[PDB]
C-alpha cells in the first residue's frame, strides 16, 4: 500500500485540487458565519442597550 | 423361387449382424458420454493444481515486493 497509493494518488494529483478547493471554501463559509455570529452578538447588545 | 429362399436367409444374417452393429454404436456413445465424464473430472483436478500454482504466485510477487523495497495500513482480505 506505501508505493501502490504513493503512485497511484500522486496520479490522482489533479483531483485532489477540487479537494483543497473544497477545504477553503468551508473556512469560507464558517467565516461569513463567524461575521453573522457577530452581527448577531452586536445586534443583540445594541438592542439590549436601547 | 428357392434361390429367393436362400437370398431372404443371406439377408437374415445381414440384419442380424446390422442388429448387432446397432448394438455396438449404441454401446459407444454410451462410452462417449462417461469418457466426457471422466475428462470432466480430470480438469477439475487440473484446476485444483492451478489454485496451487495461484498461492506460490502471490507469495513471489507479494515477497519480491517486500524485497524490491528501495525508498501502511493492516487492511487486507480475510475469506
Amino acid at each position: 500500500l506505501a508505493a501502490a497509493e504513493a503512485s497511484l494518488r500522486d496520479e490522482i494529483g489533479p483531483f485532489i485540487q477540487l479537494l483543497l478547493d473544497r477545504a477553503e471554501k468551508h473556512l469560507d463559509r464558517q467565516a461569513r458565519r463567524i461575521e453573522t455570529l457577530k452581527a448577531r452578538a452586536e445586534l443583540n447588545a445594541g438592542r439590549l442597550s436601547q | 423361387s428357392p434361390a429367393l429362399l436362400a437370398r431372404v436367409n443371406e439377408k437374415k444374417a445381414e440384419l442380424e449382424n446390422l442388429k448387432e452393429l446397432r448394438d455396438l454404436s449404441a454401446a459407444v456413445a454410451a462410452q462417449m458420454e462417461a469418457l466426457e465424464q471422466k475428462l470432466s473430472t480430470l480438469s477439475s483436478g487440473t484446476e485444483a493444481i492451478a489454485t496451487v500454482l495461484a498461492n506460490w504466485h502471490n507469495v513471489l510477487r507479494a515477497i519480491s515486493m517486500a524485497s524490491a523495497k528501495i525508498p501502511p495500513q493492516t487492511l487486507v482480505r480475510i475469506p
